[PDB]
RNA sequence: UGGCACCUCGAUGUCGGCUCGUCGCAUCCUGGGGCUGUAGUCGGUCCCAAGGGUUGGGCUGUUCGCCCAUUAAAGCGGCACGCGAGCUGGGUUCAGAACGUCGUGAGACAGUUCGGUCCCUAUCCGUCGCGGGCGCAGGAAAUUUGAGAGGAGCUGUCCUUAGUACGAGAGGACCGGGAUGGACACACCGCUGGUGUACCAGUUGUUCCGCCAGGAGCAUCGCUGGGUAGCUAUGUGUGGCAGGGAUAAACGCUGAAAGCAUCUAAGCGUGAAGCCCCCCUCAAGAUGAGAUUUCCCAUUUCUUCGGAAAGUAAGAUCCCUGAAAGAUGAUCAGGUAGAUAGGUUUGGAGUGGAAGUGUAGCGAUACAUGGAGCGGACAAAUACUAAUCGAUCGAGGACUUAACC
């Protein structure tokens, strides 16, 4: 159980060794540095706490240039916590690499979703629409809202709003290829996100 | 993904084509805000067309600048049209500069419908 | 699709409570002596950036 | 991507000349077969003097659609009209003689007796 | 269009595929992998498309067979084919040849350069 | 199906469909078990179980029903026969006309047939998203625990075990292992396709740029053939995998009341798609306001103590350039300590061989210069143009007790 932070680059395909064709993103994971490390006798639980990528001394404020001072490096700009990891490893200050994953491993994705502004009903929950002929004039409206007896509308009634946005994870994907010198990861498949979206990878739980 | 400025696409061409060749002539005008950040780059582009001084780059440019007199000059009198000023006049004054020849200044909301009016100049 | 009870004057100023306008965002030009707005050319000695237009 | 009210060519030797399909097998509400799946048809135009007549309910395998599949090695195949073969009980066609190209994918799902007819097997 | 991505690809493209435009006869020697068999088939015909750039980048072979029409796509890049050959130079006004889709025998001819 | 006539006649819109569902269990399928006229396969009946599933058409305004073809199955009911300020009006139930019948007649029939106006800008609660204020005994920047709450729990076929157990034969397994699907859900645009009104080309009519050549306006983007970025499904990747604790029906162990027996009285063991967990998401306004790391410190004057204001520190904002975000706020990337946007120079996709000139042809036209020219949104360098100058907000930490600082 091991995990790395990573910047989505693209997406494209490669060729397996049987020749058979898979589609592929690219993931690069350069710059990451343990930062801190959570006990269970001073915090409650167990955690590493994982800086990616650096910025520069400007755009970064005095409490977190004291809080990177507290190890070595420079100040980040995106830091996550891993949990159900082993301490023993991860000495404070050491950086990870790409090569803590083997080709053929199992890891799960996480990130957050590509946004959609204010969508409707049709698109956001995915309901059928009314007829657009005969004489209707009912198209992509969201139904009716329940019995006259509650006086009132139920919760979970599914209307519009705010569609993208959410964090996302996807489970048991693969991973093809490992390339230490360019700090890329090739995943078969795709991950949520947009380009230069942030995701995480993490050994997968099942 | 560039700007509809409230009119269709035959209409949007036209008034870039108008405002375009105003900003040629006087060299220096006033307009609204969002619809001088678009002149901007056709007059830039089309000042690079000129930097050009092809005759393939005088087609060009032609299909876009409007047909209407700068000035006229005693030759014998001989009008001089926007294109002829755009290549003999404007093109040789940025030769030397690459990019940017067009600036932005802002002025303050108009009085009937409180619209941010600036001034756009070719320096 | 109309009102079933007329609204009091405690309501209808809580609704008011935010239709206020904001400031503007001015200072003073450094040549004029009076204000101006931020990034616009000042109209008293017709400058910007330190320089006549 | 054939359902319910599509109307197919057959491609064998039996009375059949058009087919319309009624039903597609294999699931609930299973709306759409491809290459390879067998339909509940009708025959609604049939040669006279042919071993299966008009009007009658018979069940046949899809052999090449407009739309037609995706290998695993990334390469794809489509064909020009939809076309039909009309099947026994078991995978044996009814007729004697197979026109035209057939898709490659009937092998993997044993019919290969009209594999073996076809005059081309793509 | 990203730089990193051609590093990655760049390893996996085929030096050994000529150089053909959309119009003109091509024959694939197309591998055919069974459960535990190797074999070879001929697939000729003129080319429809061709699309995409780099390792992703496709073309389409038209050939009219006991009557029926089929068309096959392949990647350009891949292992599966043995060998590309170039019988014929076409000569078309066009980028994509679709127009041929609809078009029978002895009307679908293309003149040679 | 009825009885009564208690609210509504200063109006409680009445049948079927469509959209959206949600509850009950008297369970249609799937899960567990007892009995069997339980040899095996296939079944019947009852008990525990509501977690998810529970088709597409022909006829009829039809609910219903009959029929065709599938499926693991095509459950029964409640919610103003759920749902018309959400939709349609085919039917009922206005004015026209006609048939059968009744009436002397005007007319009538819950007999039939053809046609017949469906109004409303959301105040309060409710539901779905997004902000501002204050609170949380100093002011700030990040990373988090999780009380609680939502989401997802579906299922087929084939091979092997094995022609084995069973059985006179006919026929034909439970359990176990493997492969691959149906419907559904989430994400994404590398592939197959769709769109792509500031991309490329062909072409008709007419007007214009003085004329030729080359172009422009209008004709649905004039029409036609392609198509970049974005947005997309019918396209692709993945998911419901394995499991733990306590139980229901049921099956048992040990065991007295009742020297025997007994699943019960004390005490233990197995045991379900169900309960609580595992899995995904929200979550400290959880006024019970939590935790960890780091930063700034203890200033100056008025007060009757209490307390007040007034320059600041760490930090944030006004204002400006924007998009990976977006109705507007908000969120994110930047403001010369600069690649944030435009331009410029190189590229890429896409289109398909530009203008000028030359040659061949009487001419339409063809060939060469030349994978040419053009090229919105895509990539990299470059400070050339605009993010100039300033301003505003923002702490000096109450009391009591205990270990001890
Ligand atoms: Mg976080
Ligand atoms: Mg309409
Ligand atoms: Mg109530
Ligand atoms: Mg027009
Ligand atoms: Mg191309
Ligand atoms: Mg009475
Ligand atoms: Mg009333
Ligand atoms: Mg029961
Ligand atoms: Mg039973
Ligand atoms: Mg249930
Ligand atoms: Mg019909
Ligand atoms: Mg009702
Ligand atoms: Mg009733
Ligand atoms: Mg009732
Ligand atoms: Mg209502
Ligand atoms: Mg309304
Ligand atoms: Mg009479
Ligand atoms: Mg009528
Ligand atoms: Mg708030
Ligand atoms: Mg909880
Ligand atoms: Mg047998
Ligand atoms: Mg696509
Ligand atoms: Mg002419
Ligand atoms: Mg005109
Ligand atoms: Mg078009
Ligand atoms: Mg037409
Ligand atoms: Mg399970
Ligand atoms: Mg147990
Ligand atoms: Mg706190
Ligand atoms: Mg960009
Ligand atoms: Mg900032
Ligand atoms: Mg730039
Ligand atoms: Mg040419
Ligand atoms: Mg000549
Ligand atoms: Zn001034």
């Amino acid at each position: 159980t091991k995990g790395i932070l990573g910047r989505k680059v693209g997406m494209t395909q490669v060729f397996t060794e049987n020749g058979e064709l898979i589609p592929v993103t690219v993931i690069e994971a350069a710059q990451n540095v343990v930062l801190q490390k959570k006990t269970v006798e001073t915090d409650g639980y167990e955690a590493v706490q994982i800086g990616f990528e650096d910025k520069r001394a400007k755009l970064s404020n005095k409490p977190e240039q004291g809080h990177v001072a507290k190890a070595d490096t420079t100040p980040k700009r995106f830091i996550r916590e891993f949990r159900d990891v082993n301490l023993d490893e991860y000495e404070i200050g050491a950086e990870v690499k790409v090569d803590v994953f083997a080709e053929g491993d199992i890891i799960d994705a996480t990130g957050v979703s590509k946004g959609k502004g204010f969508q409707g009903v049709i698109k956001r929950h995915g309901q059928s629409r009314g007829p657009m002929a005969h004489g209707s004039r009912y198209h992509r409206r969201p139904g009716s809202m329940g019995p006259v007896a509650p006086n009132r509308v139920f919760k979970n009634k599914l209307l519009p709003g705010r569609m993208g946005g959410e964090q996302i994870t996807i489970q048991n994907l693969e991973i093809v290829k490992v390339d230490v010198e360019k700090n890329v990861l090739l995943v078969k498949g795709n991950v949520p996100g947009a380009k230069k979206a942030l995701v995480q990878i993490k050994t997968a739980t099942k | 993904g560039y700007r509809k400025l409230g009119r269709t696409s035959s209409q949007r061409k036209a008034l870039l084509r108008d405002l375009a060749t105003d900003l040629i002539v006087h060299e220096r005008i006033e307009t609204t805000e969002a619809r001088a950040k678009e002149i901007r780059k056709v007059v830039e582009k089309l000042i690079t067309s000129g930097k050009k001084g092809d005759l393939h780059a005088r087609r060009q440019a032609a299909a876009f600048i409007r047909h209407e007199v700068v000035e006229v000059v005693q030759v014998k009198n001989r009008p001089v049209y926007a294109l002829q000023k755009l290549f003999d006049d404007v093109a040789p004054r940025y030769a030397e500069r690459q990019g940017g020849y067009t600036r932005i200044l802002k002025k303050g909301p108009r009085r009937g419908d409180g619209a941010p009016m600036v001034i756009i100049e070719l320096v | 699709a109309v009102p079933f009870r007329r609204t009091s004057k405690a309501k209808k100023r809580k609704r008011r409570t935010h239709v206020k306008l904001q400031l503007p965002g001015m200072n003073e030009c450094s040549n004029c002596g009076e204000y101006r707005l931020s990034h616009h050319v000042c109209p008293e000695c017709g400058q910007y950036d330190g320089k006549d237009v | 991507m054939i359902q319910q009210e599509s109307r197919m060519k057959v491609a064998d030797n039996s009375g059949a000349r058009e087919v319309l399909t009624i039903k597609v097998l294999g699931g609930s509400g299973r709306k759409t077969a491809n290459i390879g799946d067998v339909v509940v048809c009708t025959v609604k135009q049939a040669t006279p003097g042919g071993v299966v007549k008009k009007g009658e309910v018979v069940k046949a395998v899809i052999v090449r659609t407009k739309s037609g599949a995706r290998r695993q090695d990334g390469s794809y195949i489509k064909f020009d009209e939809n076309a039909c073969v009309i099947i026994r009980d078991d995978k044996s066609p009814r007729g004697t003689r197979i026109f035209g190209p057939v898709a490659r994918e009937l092998r993997e799902n044993n019919f290969m007796k009209i594999v073996s007819l076809a005059p081309e097997v793509l | 269009m990203n730089k990193l991505i051609d590093e990655i690809t760049k390893s996996q493209l085929n030096p050994d595929v000529p150089s053909f435009r959309p119009g003109d006869t091509v024959r694939v020697h197309a591998k055919v992998v069974e459960g535990t068999r190797e074999r070879i088939q001929l697939f000729e015909g003129v080319v429809i498309k061709r699309r995409g750039a780099g390792i992703s980048e496709t073309f389409t072979v038209r050939k009219i067979s006991n009557g029926v029409g089929v068309e096959r796509t392949f990647p350009v890049h891949t292992p599966r084919i043995a060998k590309l050959e170039v019988i014929r130079r076409g000569k078309v006004r066009r980028a994509k040849l679709y127009y041929l889709r609809n078009l029978r025998g002895k009307a679908a001819r293309i003149k040679e350069i």
